[PDB]
RNA sequence: GGUCUUGUAGCUCAGUCGGUAGAGCAACGGUCUGAAGAACCGUGUGUCGGCAGUUCGAUUCUGCCCGAGACCACCA
RNA sequence: UCUGAGAGUUUGAUCCUGGCUCAGGAUUAACGCUGGCGGCAUGCCUAAUACAUGCAAGUCGAUCGAAAGUAGUAAUACUUUAGAGGCGAACGGGUGAGUAACACGUAUCCAAUCUACCUUAUAAUGGGGGAUAACUAGUUGAAAGACUAGCUAAUACCGCAUAAGAACUUUGGUUCGAAUCAAAGUUGAAAGGACCUGCAAGGGUUCGUUAUUUGAUGAGGGUGCGCCAUAUCAGCUAGUUGGUGGGGUAACGGCCUACCAAGGCAAUGACGUGUAGCUAUGCUGAGAAGUAGAAUAGCCACAAUGGGACUGAGACACGGCCCAUACUCCUACGGGAGGCAGCAGUAGGGAAUUUUUCACAAUGAGCGAAAGCUUGAUGGAGCAAUGCCGCGUGAACGAUGAAGGUCUUUAAGAUUGUAAAGUUCUUUUAUUUGGGAAGAAUGACUUUAGCAGGUAAUGGCUAGAGUUUGACUGUACCAUUUUGAAUAAGUGACGACUAACUAUGUGCCAGCAGUCGCGGUAAUACAUAGGUCGCAAGCGUUAUCCGGAUUUAUUGGGCGUAAAGCAAGCGCAGGCGGAUUGAAAAGUCUGGUGUUAAAGGCAGCUGCUUAACAGUUGUAUGCAUUGGAAAC
């Protein structure tokens, strides 16, 4: 028995998106600090964040970071997300598995383009009613001008399409509040008081069979493979024998342990995030992308076709059409699975701004639902967000 | 894996062979060629034999197809 | 198949007789060559001995759907004792349940009686038995499950059945018990004995 | 015992202490039909007499078994 | 690790102690008697002897050969 | 778990920093030993991975990514 | 009363000698299509490579002291024992690195040994002493740990007499170094608890507790014999073989020591390079035999590598101890911890292996006056078509032939094929409605009647009754009980060997091949399409062991020209060898006791529906062995 638990209160996940120095790693150790100086206790220091080679030595995350904690309303797990480029197929992964959207600004610095990528990755996941806090003002004094700067925030987020002014955007610092002064430990307080509220609570479906994308996977001396993903529809318990479908060819396993991020539990609410253990499965087969579920799951599928409402100019993607051998990128929350693009007829050329719906044709057998959430993207940056309509194949 | 540089005759639709691949070989002699007494096992890893063939279906290692 | 299905297929090529008179149907006369294409020529230009014992082989297995496997432990029995191969083959081969159950006029062939004992409506013993592979001595007693009497099939195989004189029973009291050991004439005669029995050097 | 899953046969024997089970054992006294309503136990009666006088540990089920067949009570005459 | 032998352990320190103890009165013994040859030494020896060789330390057939050798050179007188 | 590089004839390879399909095996018609092979003469065999932008068209400048080929998963 | 099949392959074609490949049978097998089930077995051979976590040997209050608690009104029934004492952990568990020999299997010897339990019987269980933990308090150490002073008694320890029988000397008797009754002198025993009759006393019963008496268990040495290949390994070995005095083992011994003598083995294969756990047995065959030493069992062996000893009678001890090693870790950087070849699980290797699954409910062990737990020994459930065995994917009828594939490509024709439609039919597995047996009628424990000696009981034999003892557990099996032909077949080959042929493409390309080899465009073999057959929830190819291979020839070959007679002779041992008489005892046959384990075969039964399989009964291969049988 590594660890007891049954959750009294529900499961909530919130995460951080932001750029380098923003405090975005010094936000997400200040609140899991503050909070263990009041509530219940996260024993979250500064060697509990970076991991990875290279990453301790620059601040910056390479795969998100896992913390957990109670709280008086709802129990939160907290994920930290990487910002900057060479490292987007992390912070896709981090980021769209997430149900907030924090954003870390500063008034040591400008509001940069790396905001406005923020806004979209809030935008394509569908996250409403984000939480901003204007972080990190311990820095030269400014007397009105972050006023200004906040204003130039609240209709910042009209280029995306979200709501700017009832955003509550309250004054505050996290890292005199991590220093020692109980001032901005107050106001980290505000913070999260501010993020109890307007975040949508995640998904939860208690009926159907099971589906998870896989992230990542973990080997423990003695235990095996454990995975790293969202129990986001369905439920799983323990002695339920799972199939394996996308990516690759149907595998049949056993699960044997259910953990929560080193903990043990009997069932675990849909969307919330836990770890399983499998049963002599290989990790040339089980790989990062692919779904398990229980038999009767939904079908594998190599081509199909989706319907598209591809961003404007205004909306952060680009401006320029695309021909018949258009071959972009897409995330379905895990992985960049390639695949071709054929538009329909009577019809050469059509830019970001103008849609048809356009057949897809993958470079693996994925295993999507008709109407999944899936991101379009090729060049760094994302053009749209779909969902499926019709499988051919 | 065990040191021993060995010939094989490549079996199957042409060549699936990749200049220092992974492969999997099995026994038999051959009079036509001296100085090689294996084969490549297509199906079970990179050469998978199917296409136009489906008599001796064990060898050419293949899926079944369906209506 | 485990079933072959056709039965009149095999009797084309291999010339087999299950029932009284099945070498011509009166089916549009069925052909003695072989189904197909090449029923023209190849009747007897490339005979071999070892062929013929093949085929009779074959003929031998096929008259009670009997498979290789358990043919060769059949043998296995009859060679666990002495005395001539040919008597104790074949009465190890009526032996067999479903043997018994269509010689009695009860089933008007073989696979309806094997389909009756799988199922469980034949009994042996005052109990019912699922095995179409029983070996018999005896005493064995033998019912219809007066369930199973309203069956179009064995009402017929009841009016019109086959006699046999080595077990006796009432026809229309519908209860048997195995009497006696047949006679190597009244067994089909065409079957080979030789090269049946001595085919079989596997085990 | 050397029987058969789900159907098992047990051969008696008053084996010694150190001695592993179902090894190399002392003699063969009989055996037991443990499974079916018979009460069938061939036993020789000719040397259980002998190793009883010679030293011999009884088990559970050998008080039940020598009171039927009647061993105890010649036992204790024995004894005299 | 098995929390069920330290005890033995810790008895067998003071059981090989007492065993000491007592095989070095034989020790000393029979070599008073080796340097003197009498009736009282060797009498004492073989007193010593048999009260060791009932305890669990020596064989006792160790103690009635050594016993037997004894008086056997004891023979000259 | 992210690192560097590659994708060019059927094969191996070349290689203007934005105006080059260059070499050798291979294929084709033959000379010819009786014929094969060899040689010799002929002359041709490449969207220079798969997409979107920078721009004057970018194979060659970038960006995602498809694959692959070596390296690294250190501190209980 | 057993008791065997061949075929092709060179040359123009033959008769040879002869070299190979194929038709089978088994397994610890991987690969493709596959996927129905049942019961039974099997599943690290590869890296004796390191392995997190939890279990895998624990037990006794009627052994003792004492401490925590429950509750009874403070005295105290009662639970835990945190500790000293009792046994076991030495057997069970696993794996074969090493071992070419007393390692293994037997015939056999101790005239040199051993053995607690368990059964035959005597004598005592009496009287004293001392400390001794845990505890309490204190020091030190980061923790692990070492200590410093008081405490109590213990079935722990040591004395005292107890002492016939025991251990060792003195005489009279005795067996091929041995067996006994005497007379003495030296000597050696300890422990109580519990239960009662009974004024306590006095007395019994029980668990024990000590030295002798038969016993068994297991260990240990010299044995006869048999035991892998290799003289393109010829000498080998000096405490090493012999003599003696001391020890040392339970004991004889260069086992060791001190002092003296040079031996021993080996051609009739030592010494040595290599492989390997030996055996019962798995499999090929008619057998002599070959082969693998699966698992399962008997025996030997080491616990990452070496050592070194101790408690117990027994280890050189798989989760005991002291240390050097290599490695992984803690460390406040002084010092410490560690061993999955125990079960599952993980890393690596390999094509290649079970679930961090469950219960002491059956046996076996550990303890006791017992419930009680330890029981990853075991018993099961899951996964694995790995290997067997056995049942489905329908049944009776139905056609001068339903289309459509194929072929003649005349089609006014042959096929597919009674395959289908249709009728009901019964659901083995599905489906669902009920009962849940079953190994467990074994098993303790509590009461009813006499028999062991005193009866006053406890106590040992019984008979009977009794509540209670189930992981498998809705099981296989039945209920005409719900629906339903339904919820479910491929596979290799088709020139010959070797039952199974026709068209199209392809043109020494693509390929097949175990052999003749097939392709220079009219391919019955390349690939498809149709048809066919062999087999089947298993199927063909590969990795292997034998058979056919009479291809190691004793059984059952040869040496003139096919491979083969040393160029001959003198010629030790070694194998043979004219005839008789008589004794013979090594073979040869009759005789049983010990075995030759059991299991495994061979036959007969018993049972799960028969079979698979399990059990039962006997069945034999080899040496002692005591009589005898008389030609070789």
């Amino acid at each position: 028995a590594r660890e007891k638990f049954d959750r009294s209160k529900p499961h909530v996940n919130v995460g951080t998106i932001g750029h380098i120095d923003h405090g975005k790693t010094t936000l997400t150790a200040a609140i899991c600090t503050v909070l263990a100086k009041e509530g219940k206790s996260a024993a979250t220091r500064y060697d509990q964040i970076d991991k990875a080679p290279e990453e301790k030595a620059r601040g910056i995350t390479i795969n998100s970071a896992h913390v957990e904690y109670s709280s008086d309303k709802r129990h939160y797990a907290h994920v930290d997300c990487p910002g900057h480029a060479d490292y987007i197929k992390n912070m896709i992964t981090g980021a769209a598995q997430m149900d907030g959207a924090i954003l870390v600004v500063s008034a040591t610095d400008s509001v940069m383009p790396q905001t406005r990528e923020h806004i979209l990755l809030a935008r394509q996941v569908g996250v409403p009613r984000m939480v901003v806090f204007l972080n990190k003002c311990d820095i030269a004094t400014d007397e009105e001008v972050q006023e200004l700067v906040a204003e130039e925030v609240r209709d910042l987020l009209t280029s995306y399409g979200f709501d700017g002014k009832n955003t509550p955007i309250i004054y505050g610092s996290a890292l005199k509040a991590l220093e020692g002064d109980p001032k901005w430990e107050a106001k980290i307080h505000d913070l999260m008081n501010a993020v109890d509220e307007w975040i949508p609570t995640p998904e939860r479906e208690v009926d159907k069979p099971f589906l998870l994308a896989i992230e990542d996977t973990m080997t423990i001396t003695g235990r095996g493979t454990v995975v790293t993903g969202r129990v986001e529809r369905g439920e799983l318990k323990v002695g339920q024998e799972i199939e394996i479908v996308g990516l690759r060819p149907i595998r049949k396993a056993v699960v044997t342990g259910i953990e929560m991020f080193k903990k043990e539990l009997d069932s675990a609410m849909a969307g919330d995030n836990a770890g399983v253990l499998l049963r002599g499965v290989d990790r040339k087969e089980v790989e990062r992308g692919q779904v398990l579920a229980k038999p009767g799951s939904i079908k594998p599928h190599k081509k199909f076709k989706a319907e598209i409402y591809a961003l404007k100019k205004e909306e952060g993607g680009r401006h320029t059409g695309f021909l018949n051998g258009y071959r972009p990128q897409f995330y379905f929350r895990t992985t960049d699975v390639t695949g071709s693009i054929s538009l329909p007829e009577n019809t050469e050329m059509v830019l970001p701004g103008d849609n048809t719906s356009i057949t897809v044709e993958l470079i693996a057998p994925i295993a999507c639902e008709k109407g999944s959430k899936f991101s379009i993207r090729e060049g760094g940056r994302t053009v749209g967000a779909g969902s499926v309509t019709e499988v051919l194949e | 894996t065990n040191g021993f540089e060995v010939l094989t005759y490549i079996p199957g639709e042409g060549h699936n062979l990749q200049e220092h691949s992974v492969t999997l070989l099995r026994g038999g002699r051959v009079k036509d060629l001296p100085g090689v007494r294996y084969h490549i096992v297509r199906g079970t890893l990179d050469t998978v034999g199917v296409e136009k063939r489906r008599q001796q279906r064990s060898a050419y290692g293949a899926k079944k197809p369906k209506a | 198949m485990k079933y072959t299905g056709s039965i009149f297929k095999r009797s084309r090529r291999l010339g087999f007789s299950l029932l009284e008179n099945n070498k011509e149907f009166s089916k549009g006369k069925k052909r003695k060559t072989i189904p197909g294409q090449h029923g023209n020529r190849f009747r007897s230009s490339t005979m071999s001995g070892y062929a013929q014992q093949l085929q009779e082989k074959q003929r031998m297995q096929y008259m009670y759907g009997i498979t290789d496997k358990q043919f060769r432990r059949l043998f296995r029995l009859v060679l666990k004792q002495r005395g001539n191969l040919a008597v104790n083959l074949f009465r190890v081969l009526e032996s067999r349940l479903d043997n018994i159950v269509y010689r009695m006029g009860f089933a008007p062939t073989r696979r309806s009686a094997r389909q009756l004992v799988n199922h469980g409506h034949v009994l042996l013993n005052d109990r019912t038995v699922d095995t179409p592979s029983i070996i018999l001595n005896p005493g064995d007693k033998v019912r219809l499950k007066a369930k199973t009497i309203k069956i179009p099939i064995v009402k017929a195989a009841s009016e019109s059945g086959v006699v046999s004189p080595f077990v006796e029973t009432n026809n229309k009291t519908f209860e048997g018990t195995y009497v006696r050991f047949p006679e190597r004439s009244e067994l089909p005669a065409g079957i080979n004995e030789s090269y049946v029995v001595e085919w079989y050097k596997r085990l | 015992r050397m029987g058969r899953v789900h159907y098992p046969t047990y051969r008696i024997v008053a084996v010694d202490s150190r001695v592993k089970r179902d090894g190399k054992y002392i003699a063969l006294i009989g055996h037991l039909n443990p499974a079916l309503k018979e009460n069938k136990c061939k036993i020789d009666e000719a040397v259980a007499l002998e190793w009883l006088n010679k030293g011999a540990k009884p088990t559970d089920t050998v008080r039940s078994l020598f009171s039927q067949t009647g061993l105890w009570k010649k036992f204790v005459e024995s004894k005299k | 690790n098995i929390k069920s032998n330290e005890k033995r352990l810790r008895q067998n320190i003071k059981r090989n102690l007492n065993n000491k103890g007592q095989k070095t009165k034989l020790k000393t013994n029979v070599k008073n008697f080796h340097k003197e040859i009498n009736l009282d030494n060797l009498g004492n020896v073989y007193s010593q002897a048999d009260r060791l060789a009932r305890k669990g330390i020596i064989s006792t057939n160790r103690a009635r050969r050594l016993k037997s050798r004894n008086v056997a050179v004891l023979n000259k007188t």
